[PDB]
Order: structure tokens, then C-alpha cells, then sequence
């Protein structure tokens, strides 16, 4: 595309540059152009993806919900006619996230998941393409929602038979994965209860490991441990 | 206090 | 440089457009560019470095040529002071065409000549050292003249000896390091009697080889032998 | 007539 004539190492300093000046779009784009170099992408530049596409869709996602917000308002009784408008732009920002999500389902289909052989690059890459299909399922209203949801299932279902075969209980791939997966069964897949089963489990058995890491790993670990136990408080 | 999700 | 963050291919596919617009400043830059990735040049490759720079000299050597010819007018006798504006114009021009020379010998040191093992790259790489040690040569006038000189000598020496001892007789790269050559003996060396000889055996020695040829082969040696014996015809 | 070198 627009980057193929820009040097992956460019793309990759670029990207890091629009991290730092809060340019996700950018940033994204410059990402989209290195994995299209074809080249397997490094723990770092694996980071620098997600960290891009999470910013954008999590841009569009909390626009579309004060959208929806607003045009749910606006079929209750008693409220005033105000015509196409606030559907059409919730219609708007809708397909403009879809297209987000498309695009990230896409570089994983062609062809980083394929390609990643890896227990830390091969969970990443299937905790992404659940995470993609989960915000096309906050979305979705019609008659491929259960297949959307299905995929989203499927993909995260796969990333946990590796990540618990492959990793320790502590790895914040596995952690970051059993959060993620955990919110998708409270919140799409209607299983709170499968939902805080996963959260605490996740959560007792890297407690357990703890002892076995350096402070910087245990730093790490606890952070996203928190963010379990943060779930765990609000669904309990 | 909306719930969380793997972000920064 | 300002090329580093151009994918090679991309510097060769816009050195290609360059050359169909007539924008040889543009091609030069380019294929510095592409050199600077520090990659072996193809065969195509080479003559896209060698194009983009003759054309730039060639039109810098052109303007010098009118400048310095203005110039040595303004010093005869009879002929009006008009100030210092025409040294100073040659000499901007003078120092210009000079880089552009610096350059090429830069690129050729920094590492085409020392990665350069088939016959057909050294000769080439040997050949434009010679050249662009010549044109230093047309426009020195100090104490370094001599030395400018042997560098030219010494470059197009060697590139003699490969071509004699590697390529045949009607090679294209033999006959145009030939024809160089001969100008340098000529023109810079003051030898037209070695000059003469050496264009003279040059064509002899292909027109005997011409028969080996196919008919495409036979054109392109043939059109570089009509060089040679222009020469001859301006020269006895 | 100017001296040919090994031009196009
Ligand atoms: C702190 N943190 C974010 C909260 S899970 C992480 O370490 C992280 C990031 C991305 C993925 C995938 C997994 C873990
Ligand atoms: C037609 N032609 C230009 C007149 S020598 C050539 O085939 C050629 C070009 C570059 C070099 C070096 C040698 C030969
Ligand atoms: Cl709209
Ligand atoms: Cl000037
Ligand atoms: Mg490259
Ligand atoms: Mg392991
Ligand atoms: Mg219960
Ligand atoms: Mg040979
Ligand atoms: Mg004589």
C-alpha cells in the first residue's frame, strides 16, 4: 500500500515516534506497512501493533457507545422525533470500526498467525484475533452475530490450550489473554459465571508462581493480576 | 467503573 | 542520507522514472541511494548509476567548458576589465562539478570497488573511476594536477588489464573503457600517438571478433567500434 | 567536431 515504499526499520522508528506523540492512527498505519514487508515480527514490534490498533478501535469504540447511547434515548416513549441523523453517524463510526477490526483480522490472516511458530508470538497473534472479533460482536445486531461471537470463542479457545501448555501461569501474555477472555464471557457470551471462574483461577494459580520470578517479572505479573482482581470485585 | 480489559 | 528511508527497489523504480523524465539530478540521487544500502549493483543496476551521473557532469562539464572558454577571452589583450564575476561563476561551477565527482569516487571506494569480483562489475567500477578522475583532471590547474592525473591513469590501467585478460574483444564495457582511455592518452595525458594506437588495435582486434557475435551483439559492438574510428577520423 | 567519449 502507501508504505511500500518506506524501509520496514523506518516504519518501525516511525511507529515509535507517533507513540510518542499520541498520532494511534498514524502509528497503525505505520505497523500495517512493516507486517506487509512479510517478515515475522519481533516481541517488540508485536507490542507496538497491538498497542496502535488498541488505540484507534478504542477510540471508535467509546464514540460508538456514546452513540448508542444517545439513539437508545431516543427510542424511548415520550421522546421527540429527531430523524435519521443520530443513527446514521452511529452507522457511521459502526462501519469505520468494522473496517479497524477487518483490517487488523486481515494482517493476522495474511500472515502473521500462520507464520508464528512460537508459544509467545502464536498466543499474541490469536488473543488479538479474539479480541478483533469480540469488538465486532459489541457491535454486531444480526443474523452473523453467533458466528462472530463463535470465531471470537474459537480464537481465544486456542491461544488458552497453548498459552497453558506452553507458558507459566505468570506469563502477562496468558494473564493479558485470561483477562480478555474473561470479559468475553461476562459481557458477549452471557457466562458471568464462566466469566468469574476464569478470572479467579487465572488469578490463584499465578499467585502460586509468584515466588518463582525476579522482581521485575513479579512487577509485571502483579500489575495484570490486579486487573483480574479489579473484575472479580465489580462482578461479585 | 467500567470493567478492564489488557490496556495500558 | 536523505535516501535511507526508501526501499531499494522503490530508489530503482524511481531512478527508472527519472531517466524517462529527463530529471538526472533526481536519478543520481537515487541510485546513491541504492548504493548506500550497500547491496551489489546488477549489470542494470550499474548502468542506472553511470547514466544518471554522466548526464549530471556531462552537463556541468558542458557549462565549465563555456565559462572557462568566456573567461580566457576576458584575459587578452585589449579585451575590458569587467570585475571579478566570471572567475568567480567558473569557479562556483568548477567546484560544483567537482562534488558530483567526489561523490562518485566516494561511492566507488565506499564499497563498490572492493565487493566487485566478476570481470564485468570491476571493469565497469574501474572504468568510472578513471572517468571521474578525468574530469577532475579537465579542470585541475594546481599542484595536485599530476597526481589527478595518475589517478585516472592507474584506474583505467587496471580496468585494461582485467578487460584484457577476462572479456573478449568486442565486449561493450572493453570497448567504451577503450575509447575513454584513449581520450584521457589524447587530451589529458597529451599522447595522441598512444591515443591513436591504442583506438586503433581496439578496433582491429574487435572487427576480428565480430564473427563470434549474434546479430544483437554485433549491433552493439559495432556501435561502439563507429566511436573509435570517429576518433581515428578527427585525430589523422 | 568535438572527440567521442563513451556516451549515449
Ligand atoms: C500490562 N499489560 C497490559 C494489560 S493486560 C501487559 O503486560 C500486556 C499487554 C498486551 C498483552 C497481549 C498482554 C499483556
Ligand atoms: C553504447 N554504449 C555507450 C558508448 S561506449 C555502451 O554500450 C557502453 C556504456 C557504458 C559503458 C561503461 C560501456 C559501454
Ligand atoms: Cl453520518
Ligand atoms: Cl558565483
Ligand atoms: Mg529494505
Ligand atoms: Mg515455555
Ligand atoms: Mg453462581
Ligand atoms: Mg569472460
Ligand atoms: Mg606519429
Amino acid at each position: 500500500g502507501a508504505m511500500g515504499s518506506m524501509e520496514r526499520a523506518s516504519l518501525i522508528q516511525k511507529a515509535k515516534l507517533a507513540e510518542q506523540a499520541e498520532r494511534y492512527e498514524d502509528m497503525a498505519a505505520f505497523m500495517k506497512g512493516a507486517v506487509e514487508k512479510g517478515e515475522e515480527l519481533s516481541n517488540e514490534e508485536r507490542n507496538l501493533l497491538s498497542v496502535a490498533y488498541k488505540n484507534v478501535v478504542g477510540g471508535q469504540r467509546a464514540a460508538w457507545r456514546v452513540l448508542s447511547s444517545i439513539e437508545q434515548k431516543s427510542n424511548e416513549e415520550g421522546s421527540e422525533e429527531k430523524g435519521p441523523e443520530v443513527r446514521e453517524y452511529r452507522e457511521k463510526v459502526e462501519t469505520e470500526l468494522q473496517g479497524v477490526c477487518d483490517t487488523v483480522l486481515g494482517l493476522l490472516d495474511s500472515h502473521l498467525i500462520k507464520e508464528a511458530g512460537d508459544a509467545e508470538s502464536r498466543v499474541f497473534y490469536l488473543k488479538m484475533k479474539g479480541d478483533y472479533y469480540r469488538y465486532l460482536a459489541e457491535v454486531a445486531t444480526g443474523d452473523d452475530k453467533k458466528r462472530i461471537i463463535d470465531s471470537a470463542r474459537s480464537a481465544y479457545q486456542e491461544a488458552m490450550d497453548i498459552s497453558k501448555k506452553e507458558m507459566p501461569p505468570t506469563n502477562p501474555i496468558r494473564l493479558g489473554l485470561a483477562l480478555n477472555f474473561s470479559v468475553f464471557h461476562y459481557e458477549i457470551a452471557n457466562s458471568p459465571e464462566e466469566a468469574i471462574s476464569l478470572a479467579k483461577t487465572t488469578f490463584d494459580e499465578a499467585m502460586a508462581d509468584l515466588h518463582t520470578l525476579s522482581e521485575d517479572s513479579y512487577k509485571d505479573s502483579t500489575l495484570i493480576m490486579q486487573l483480574l482482581r479489579d473484575n472479580l470485585t465489580l462482578w461479585t | 467503573r467500567r470493567r478492564k480489559s489488557c490496556q495500558a
